């Protein structure tokens, strides 16, 4: 009886726990004996589960808090389109896309700082954004600040909406524990209305709003002169002279003559050539058939009627010789487990991040985005990494879901048990593939460096002495650019000018796509991926797997989810927790992703980007470099990092001097996070104590006695410290780089 | 020997390199000096320091060689 | 009322508070009196 | 090179050789 | 002069300096129109740069072969702006700040929970103690004349 | 010149760390407190916070500034 | 006067990768056994889950160390007693624990002190009065 | 800090331009640039794409350099116990692989000690740390004579 369950008024809106610092937690809460109780409280403040044992309890915080989050984004994007309306070229924009360059902020003139204010163009002064605003706006058909204005307020009202919403849901009218745990209901009101009504309603704006207005965008009146949005619903004729099948208005769509439509919903793929972007009719009619697809997966599960599936028998009836009982109690599990849920979410929306990533850089989504070198750059790098960091998180909380709701005796499940069962067949299994795959990847590296090293260039692996090509991967290019004639009639042409064949798009002179050639390098660089995937996921599996027991710590799973070590006997047990695993892998997949993106740079300038000739010369940016100088790392010294970095450090004196001072700012930040990894806290307090003798000579002690960091809390200043100063470095030296020769 | 004659204009040598990973170009690029093979330019100073406090021919430098030997015995 | 007054005295309220009223001083000091090096 | 190609064999192929053979016999040995 | 350099009012290189920075700006000065914003700004930036330089060089400032300013730390009474004057500045400051800090554990460690008004300000007794700064250098020399301010 | 002038300081630098290190050591191994009553190598012991402190000061000190100085040329 | 080790039955289980080695053939191994008022799942401290048999269980183990987690598990979330032995290959068995029949956390005449110092921590002599000596400071 | 700094001021004099050094060193962006980066396009360019000189035994233990110093970094960030869980699963996989199981090892496999592993670690850093820059050193210096 799947149906609305509330109780109302639980907890009392007050202040009187805002005067309380660590209320929640029953231990906090009688207050700081010393500083380590200011860090514990800030660790633990969303610890849900450690502050009550109660899963309803848990679900209403995790709930009111979704809807925080909610309000931040929308507060978020309110300031993106209010920059826009108040403190931007993007009118100016419109009319110069090749050469203004986007900016949406605008800094004070104080001690000198103005000079970032730069010379992007359309009258203005500000920075260079790369976050893509503009690109979007325009394929949304937005024409002044005064709709950018009006967007803000929106968004602005839903913040507030969204933050009433959490107070409403948790002091209120909080749902009950059944409530939540209607997974059938969630999944059929999230495929059919979130995912389905989302993308229908927004079919209907690309419709009678984003396609025709960049028609005349595209056909080049000015924006002031474009009807406004409302005049193509008010008016059917105006829409009808652009496309002749809203002629006959909603008929052919209920008399099966869809066809008729074939003039703004299409079929073409490829790129909008004068403009560089996915043609919009190819874009409406995707949103179109998508949305499709969603209202009707929106009706798979039972609820209320007798159509439908449980989610618990699709589960109950897979199981093999192999794996026994197979899917039986995972509904249970997924029901009553958070982290559970929470991993496999952060391992899909982390997966799904990277594949973002991919798409829109081969299959430029918005008009005169692929032209703009410094937003694709930063577009594909800033997916990388958020993808990469949810994907760890997925490790944690699966080690947390060991740890804190695995119970064998009332929540079984024979796949989860057989894989504990071999867990040292799994793990030793990824450690040699591991071992594999750094040989025969960074060791070709090693062999080409020591080869070039003594003169002897026929014998590296090169595509000008012993080859490696990517047979498979070129195999898959030749196919789908003959996919448009052959497999995919009624495709006019290939998803994406990537594709190993066709020809080539340009916008302004400035190269968007051509076919991508993968040779030797591209081999080369392919194996350190998987190298490097193969180690993460060797670290991050090693440590869920082993979060309860090992032949060391038979009793690991009673010293917690997150605990320094169990001391320096057994030969020294520090990092045997599950966190410390996923501390180790937060290295590898800075490692792994900060190669890939390094990877895209390098390709991007050398074999794609570059200015086209008036006869088709093609110069990219640093010359078709990548084949024969990526094939060695004295070649990413030399060729790559020690080449482009000139743009940042010498960026003093100009506008992009900002990136100066972060690269070496987080240079710095970097360097100090090695204190924290490198040494240890007995050291520290120690030295504290030296420092409390000094103080209480003085009569100036705290009563809230100074202590070194806890063991773990070292761990995480220096990883967050590592990872915060690494990438700030590439992002200052990418956007140095590339808005000054992109 | 040539390194006393022109302090200025000789490279020293510090020991010949026979190492057979080396390509041809990289048996040309070391030959410097007036050897007949690749060999190590020495950064040590020791010909400055030698040559300073009255060592002149290869005779001199073996029987300070040989001598030494003797003490490390 | 005076539960709130207590936590806009908690030490992240009141550093924040504090600070930010120490940047503008120190930043319209800079707008009225820039570029001293010399004192 | 008539010594080189005697000694340089000799000192990083054979002595390291003979070398890591004794060391392995002495500390397994009981 | 001091150290072989010359006065910033002498100075060729500095000269120069102020020279090829306005230049700088004119450059981007001429993209736009006079009356526009960009222009007002880049304009402000100017003169600032002008009234910058014409300061350095009235103030005493040495400069060096760099076109510089150099400062003199080593006591000489013509760079006492440079040095002692700001200094004697920072120190009276920072002694208040830390004389006030004292004052405040001091009057809340014989309290019940003294931890309690270290995580949560006692602002009303801050704002008692925040004036005791105006004379540290008269309280805390007399806390020591009186073993007061050090412990044994 | 260069390579001499670094050969030297590198191992200098080593050199010094053994000091301190045997310094370390024979206060473990070697020291005895009864025989060393009251004299200047036991009064170093019996200061030792004040020592500590003060080196912390003053590297805090060359420090904050040092780097401030840099900070505020860049 | 130390229990006896039979040939009692081993709780359900289908195996795993986290049992015995070559150790166990050639040094030693551990064998825990305890009475189960019911069968129940519980879990193995090599990995995964095992149901014990109702009256006797004997279970083999590699270390120390897993007998005891075992164990102390078997008292807090089952309460039942429990007791384990060590093994060698020569087939002679070695009663562990509890000792004297009493779980070491509860006083019992009998036991006698080892490495008991009458004495303060602080109060250890300097390293020097022991060099030359064999002995350490915490030794006298 | 000490050898740069004798570095940088001596290559600056002995190129006949003190001014360099008198300048760029007041700040740190001038020691990144005009002190580390300009004065190793020589050196990384000891063998490339098109060959290979003299400077090529420093490009590569300059290279060697860094690689040692990194794997420092291994022994002195990852600890013991993540270690000693790894290697067991290696003692099983190996008494469990046909044809393999017939060959023993004399001595238990373990992961180093902690003490251990700091030490390999210092020594990973401190060895990458004198190579790289001597080979920076000696390239730099050599390559133009001051
Ligand atoms: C993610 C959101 C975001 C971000 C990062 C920014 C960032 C910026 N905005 Mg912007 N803005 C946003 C959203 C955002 N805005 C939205 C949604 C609006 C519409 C309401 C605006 C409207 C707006 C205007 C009208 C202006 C800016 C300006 C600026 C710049 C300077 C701001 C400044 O120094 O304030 C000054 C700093 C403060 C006011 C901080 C005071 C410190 C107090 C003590 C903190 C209080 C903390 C307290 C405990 C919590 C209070 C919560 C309370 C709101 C309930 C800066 C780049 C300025 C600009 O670009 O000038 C050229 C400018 O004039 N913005
Ligand atoms: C003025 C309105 C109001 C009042 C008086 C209360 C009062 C209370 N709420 Mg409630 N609540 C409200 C609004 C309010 N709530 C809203 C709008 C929501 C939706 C998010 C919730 C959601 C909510 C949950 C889910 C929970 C409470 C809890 C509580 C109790 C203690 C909370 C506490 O310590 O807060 C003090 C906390 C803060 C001041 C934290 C600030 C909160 C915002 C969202 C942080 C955002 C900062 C942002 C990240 C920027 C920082 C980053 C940058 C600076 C680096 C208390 C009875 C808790 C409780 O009773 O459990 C025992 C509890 O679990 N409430
Ligand atoms: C939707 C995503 C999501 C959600 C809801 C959670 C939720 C949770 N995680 Mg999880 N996690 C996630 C993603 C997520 N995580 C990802 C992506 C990773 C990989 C990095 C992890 C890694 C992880 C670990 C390793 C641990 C958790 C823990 C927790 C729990 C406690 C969190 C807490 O109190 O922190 C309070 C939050 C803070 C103290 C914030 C600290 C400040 C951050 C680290 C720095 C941010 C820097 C910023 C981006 C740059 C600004 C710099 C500027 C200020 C100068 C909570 C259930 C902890 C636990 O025990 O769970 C039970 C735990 O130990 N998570
Ligand atoms: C550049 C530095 C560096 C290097 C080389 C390594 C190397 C390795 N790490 Mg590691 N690590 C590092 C830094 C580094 N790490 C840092 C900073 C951290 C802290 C976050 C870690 C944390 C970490 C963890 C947590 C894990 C690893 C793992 C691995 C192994 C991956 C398998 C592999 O490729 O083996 C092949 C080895 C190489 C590719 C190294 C180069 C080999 C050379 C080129 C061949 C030499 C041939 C021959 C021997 C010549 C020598 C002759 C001589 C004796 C005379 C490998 C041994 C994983 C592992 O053990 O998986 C098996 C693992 O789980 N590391
Ligand atoms: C390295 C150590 C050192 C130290 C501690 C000082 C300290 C001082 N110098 Mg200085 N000075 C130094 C090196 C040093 N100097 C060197 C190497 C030079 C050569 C360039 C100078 C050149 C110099 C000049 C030209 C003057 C000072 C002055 C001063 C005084 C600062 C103002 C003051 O408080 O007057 C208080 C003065 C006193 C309490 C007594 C000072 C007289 C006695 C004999 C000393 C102070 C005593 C000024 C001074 O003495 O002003 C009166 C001043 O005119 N210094
Ligand atoms: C009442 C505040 C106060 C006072 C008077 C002192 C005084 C001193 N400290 Mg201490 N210290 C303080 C706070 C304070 N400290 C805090 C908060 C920290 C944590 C960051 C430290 C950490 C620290 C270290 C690590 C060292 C000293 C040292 C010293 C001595 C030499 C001066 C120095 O290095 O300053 C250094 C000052 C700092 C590093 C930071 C303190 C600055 C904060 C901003 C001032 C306190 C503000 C406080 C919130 C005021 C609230 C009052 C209000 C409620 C009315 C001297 C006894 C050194 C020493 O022992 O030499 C013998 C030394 O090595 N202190
Ligand atoms: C670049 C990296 C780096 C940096 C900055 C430091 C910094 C420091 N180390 Mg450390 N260390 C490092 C690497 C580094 N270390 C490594 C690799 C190791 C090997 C394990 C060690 C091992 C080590 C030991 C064993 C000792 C030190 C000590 C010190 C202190 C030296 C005194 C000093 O300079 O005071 C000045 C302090 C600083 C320069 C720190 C930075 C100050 C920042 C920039 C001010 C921030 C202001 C700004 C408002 C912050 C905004 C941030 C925002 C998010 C809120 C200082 C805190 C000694 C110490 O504690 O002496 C008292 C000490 O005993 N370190
Ligand atoms: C890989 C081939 C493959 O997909 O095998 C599939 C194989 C067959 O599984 P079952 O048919 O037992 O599974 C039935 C359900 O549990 C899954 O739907 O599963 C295994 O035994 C996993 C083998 C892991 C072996 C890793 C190598
Ligand atoms: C941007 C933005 C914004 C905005 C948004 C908007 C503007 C939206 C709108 C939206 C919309 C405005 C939507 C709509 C919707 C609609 C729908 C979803 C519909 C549906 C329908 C249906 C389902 C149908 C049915 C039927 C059928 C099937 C058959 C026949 C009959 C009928 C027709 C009945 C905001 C401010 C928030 C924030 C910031 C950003
Ligand atoms: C300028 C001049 C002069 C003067 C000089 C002088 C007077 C100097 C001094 C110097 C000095 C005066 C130095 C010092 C140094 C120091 C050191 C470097 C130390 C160290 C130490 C240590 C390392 C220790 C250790 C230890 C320990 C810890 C424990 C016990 C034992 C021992 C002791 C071993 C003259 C007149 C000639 C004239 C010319 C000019
Ligand atoms: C350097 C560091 C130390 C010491 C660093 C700690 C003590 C951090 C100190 C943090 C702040 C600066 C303490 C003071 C915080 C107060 C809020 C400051 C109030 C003053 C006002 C300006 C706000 C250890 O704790 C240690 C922990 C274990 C692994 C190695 C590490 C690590 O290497
Ligand atoms: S060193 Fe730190 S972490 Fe490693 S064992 Fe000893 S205490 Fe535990």
């Amino acid at each position: 009886e799947v149906k609305i369950l509330v109780d109302r008024d639980p907890i009392k809106t007050s202040f009187e726990q805002w005067a309380k610092p660590g209320h929640f937690s029953r231990t906090i809460a009688k207050g700081p004996d010393t500083t380590t109780w200011i860090w514990n409280l800030h660790a633990d403040a969303h610890d849900f589960d450690s502050h009550t044992s109660d899963l309803e309890e848990i679900s209403r915080k995790v709930f009111s808090a979704h809807f925080g989050q909610l309000s931040i984004i929308f507060l978020w994007l309110s300031g993106m389109y209010f920059h826009g309306a108040r403190f931007s070229n993007y009118e100016a924009w419109l009319n110069d896309p090749t050469h203004i360059r986007p900016s949406a902020q605008v800094v004070w003139p104080i001690v000198g700082q103005e000079i970032l204010n730069g010379d992007v163009g359309g009258g203005f002064r500000g920075i260079q954004i790369t976050s893509g605003f503009f690109q979007i706006w325009r394929a949304s058909g937005i024409t002044s600040e005064l709709q950018l204005y009006c967007t803000a307020i929106g968004a602005l009202v839903f913040a507030a909406l969204m933050l009433f919403a959490g107070w409403f849901h948790y002091h209120k009218a909080a749902p009950k524990l059944v409530w939540f745990q209607d997974v059938e209901s969630m999944l059929n009101h999230h495929l059919a209305g979130l995912l389905g009504l989302g993308s229908l309603s927004w079919a209907g704006h690309q419709i009678h709003v984003s396609l025709p207005i960049n028609q005349f965008l595209n056909a080049g009146v000015d924006p002031k002169e474009i009807p406004l949005p409302h005049e193509f619903i008010l008016n059917r004729d105006l829409l009808a002279q652009l496309y002749p099948s809203f002629a006959e208005g909603a008929t052919p769509f209920f008399t099966l003559n869809w066809s008729k439509y074939a003039d703004f919903l299409t079929f073409r793929g490829g790129l909008d050539p004068l403009t560089g972007g996915l043609w919009l009719t190819d874009i409406a009619h995707h949103h179109l058939a998508i949305a499709i697809l969603f209202l009707i997966a929106g009706h798979m599960y039972r609820t209320n009627w007798g159509i439908g599936h449980g989610i618990k028998d699709i589960l109950e009836a897979h199981k093999g010789p192999f794996t026994g009982q197979g899917h039986k109690g995972l509904y249970e599990i997924l029901t009553t487990s958070w982290h559970a849920q929470l991993s496999i979410n952060l391992a899909m929306l982390g997966s799904l991040t990277i594949i973002v990533a991919h798409h829109m850089y081969a299959m430029p989504p918005y008009p005169y985005l692929a032209t703009d070198y410094g937003t694709q750059l930063s577009l594909f790098t800033h997916h990388m990494w958020i993808g990469g960091f949810l994907i760890v998180g997925a490790a944690a909380h699966a080690a947390i879901f060991m740890v804190r709701d695995y119970d064998p005796t009332t929540r079984y499940n024979d796949l989860l048990d057989r894989v504990l069962r071999h867990r040292d067949a799994i793990i030793s299994h990824l450690n040699w593939v591991c071992i594999f795959l750094g040989f025969h990847s960074f060791g070709l590296y090693i062999h080409n460096d020591t080869m070039s090293a003594l003169g002897r260039p026929q014998d590296m692996f090169s595509d000008t002495a012993i080859q490696l090509q990517p047979v498979f991967a070129q195999w898959i290019q030749n196919t789908h650019a003959l996919a448009p004639g052959t497999t995919a009639p009624g495709a006019t042409t290939s998803t994406s000018l990537t594709w190993g064949g066709g020809d080539l798009v340009s916008v302004g002179g400035k190269v968007a796509l051509l076919p991508i050639p993968l040779g030797t390098a591209d081999f080369l660089v392919h194996h350190i991926h998987a190298f490097t995937i193969h180690v993460t996921v060797l670290i991050l599996l090693k440590g869920v797997l082993f979060a309860r027991s090992s032949r060391l710590i038979p009793d690991k799973a009673n010293l917690g989810f997150r605990f320094p070590c169990d001391g320096p006997g057994r030969g020294g047990t520090c990092q045997v927790s599950a966190w410390d695993h996923v501390f180790l892998g937060l290295f590898w997949m800075y490692n792994a992703i900060s190669v890939v993106i390094f990877h895209f740079s390098w390709k991007m300038q050398s074999d794609v980007w570059g200015s086209i000739n008036d006869q088709g010369v093609v110069t990219h940016i640093t010359g078709g470099n990548f084949a024969q100088s990526s094939i060695t790392i004295n070649g990413w010294l030399r060729d790559f990092l020690w080449a482009q970095a000139s743009q940042v450090i010498q960026s003093y004196g100009s506008s992009l001097s900002a990136y100066g001072l972060f690269f070496l700012g987080a240079h710095f930040v970097w360097a100090f996070s090695l204190m924290f990894l490198f040494s240890g806290r007995g050291y520290w307090q120690e030295l504290i104590e030296s420092i409390v003798w000094a103080h209480n000579k003085l009569k100036v002690a705290p009563a809230t006695q100074p202590r070194a960091l806890s063991i773990v809390q070292g761990r995480a200043v220096g990883v967050t410290h590592y990872l915060l100063g690494g990438i700030a470095t590439t992002w200052a030296f990418f956007l140095a780089r590339i808005i000054a020769v992109g | 020997e040539a390194w006393v004659q022109d302090p200025l204009h000789v490279r020293p040598i510090a020991h010949a390199i026979w190492d057979p990973h080396f390509g041809q170009p990289a048996v040309e690029a070391f030959t410097r000096g007036g050897a007949l093979g690749p060999v190590n330019i020495a950064y040590s100073g020791v010909y400055q320091w030698w040559y300073t406090i009255g060592l002149r021919t290869n005779e001199d430098l073996y029987t300070g060689a040989i001598f030494l030997l003797f003490l490390s015995f | 009322m005076r539960d709130l007054k207590t936590y806009l005295s908690v030490a992240p309220v009141a550093s924040t508070l504090w600070f930010a009223a120490l940047a503008g001083l120190l930043i319209e000091i800079n707008r009225f009196f820039p570029d001293a090096l010399t004192f | 090179i008539n010594l080189p190609s005697l000694f340089v064999p000799l000192v990083g192929l054979l002595f390291p050789a003979v070398a890591m053979a004794s060391l392995f016999l002495h500390v397994e040995k009981r | 002069d001091i150290a072989g350099l010359t006065p910033c009012k002498d100075s060729k290189q500095f000269a120069k300096r102020e020279k090829q920075s306005i230049k700088k700006l004119e450059s981007s000065l001429k993209l736009y129109a006079p009356d526009s914003a960009p222009a007002l700004a880049i304009n402000a930036t100017i003169e600032k740069t002008k009234r910058r330089f014409d300061n350095y060089g009235k103030q005493g400032l040495l400069c060096g072969a760099d076109g510089l300013p150099h400062l003199i730390v080593s006591g000489d009474q013509r760079h006492w702006g440079e040095f002692i004057t700001p200094g004697i500045l920072f120190l009276y400051i920072a002694g208040w700040i830390g004389w006030v800090g004292r004052s405040y554990l001091i009057a809340i460690r014989d309290d019940k929970k003294p931890t309690q008004k270290e995580i949560i300000i006692d602002v009303p007794l801050a704002t008692r103690l925040v004036f005791r700064g105006f004379s540290w250098p008269i309280a805390a020399y007399r806390e020591l004349l009186n073993g007061e301010l050090v412990a044994k | 010149q260069a390579a001499l002038y670094t050969h030297h300081q590198y191992i200098a630098g080593f050199i010094m760390t053994g000091a301190f290190a045997h310094g370390a050591i024979f206060f473990i191994r070697d020291y005895n407190p009864e025989q060393n009553a009251d004299n200047v190598l036991a009064r170093m012991l019996e200061h030792k916070e004040a020592i500590i402190s003060h080196l912390s000061w003053a590297s805090l000190f060359l420090g904050f500034h040092t780097l401030g100085l840099y900070v505020h040329n860049d | 006067p130390p229990e006896l080790d039979p040939n009692t039955p081993s709780p359900i289980f289908g195996g795993s990768t986290g049992g015995l080695l070559r150790k166990a053939q050639v040094e030693e191994f551990y064998v825990i056994t305890w009475e189960s008022p019911k069968e129940q799942i519980f879990e193995m401290p090599t990995g995964g889950a095992a149901i014990m048999r109702e009256g006797p269980n004997l279970l083999k183990l590699a270390r120390k160390e897993q007998c005891l987690a075992l164990g102390t598990r078997l008292r807090s979330k089952y309460k039942i007693k429990y007791q384990f032995y060590r093994v060698f290959p020569s087939g002679e068995v070695q009663y562990l624990h509890p000792k004297d029949g009493v779980y070491p956390e509860k006083v019992n005449p009998g036991r006698q002190g080892v490495g008991v110092n009458f004495r303060s921590i602080g109060k250890n002599v300097s390293p020097i009065e022991v060099k030359f000596t064999g002995k350490q400071p915490y030794d006298l | 800090w000490v050898t740069f700094y004798w570095h940088w001021k001596h290559i600056t004099l002995w190129q006949g331009n003190v001014s360099q050094f008198n300048e760029s060193s007041t700040y740190l962006m001038g020691w990144l640039r005009d002190y580390l980066w300009l004065n190793s396009s020589q050196l990384i360019n000891g063998y490339n794409p098109f060959g290979m000189n003299s400077l090529s035994v420093w490009a590569w233990m300059f290279l060697f350099g860094h690689l040692v110093w990194a794997t420092g970094f291994m022994f002195l960030i990852s600890w013991r116990g993540y270690w000693q869980e790894l290697i067991e699963t290696l003692a099983w996989a190996h008494e469990r692989t046909p044809l393999a199981n017939l060959i023993r090892w004399r001595d238990k496999p373990v992961a180093l000690s902690i003490v251990q592993a700091r030490l390999v670690g210092l020594v990973h850093f401190s060895v990458g740390y004198i190579f790289t820059y001597a080979a920076f050193l000696i390239a730099s210096t050599s390559g133009k004579f001051g």
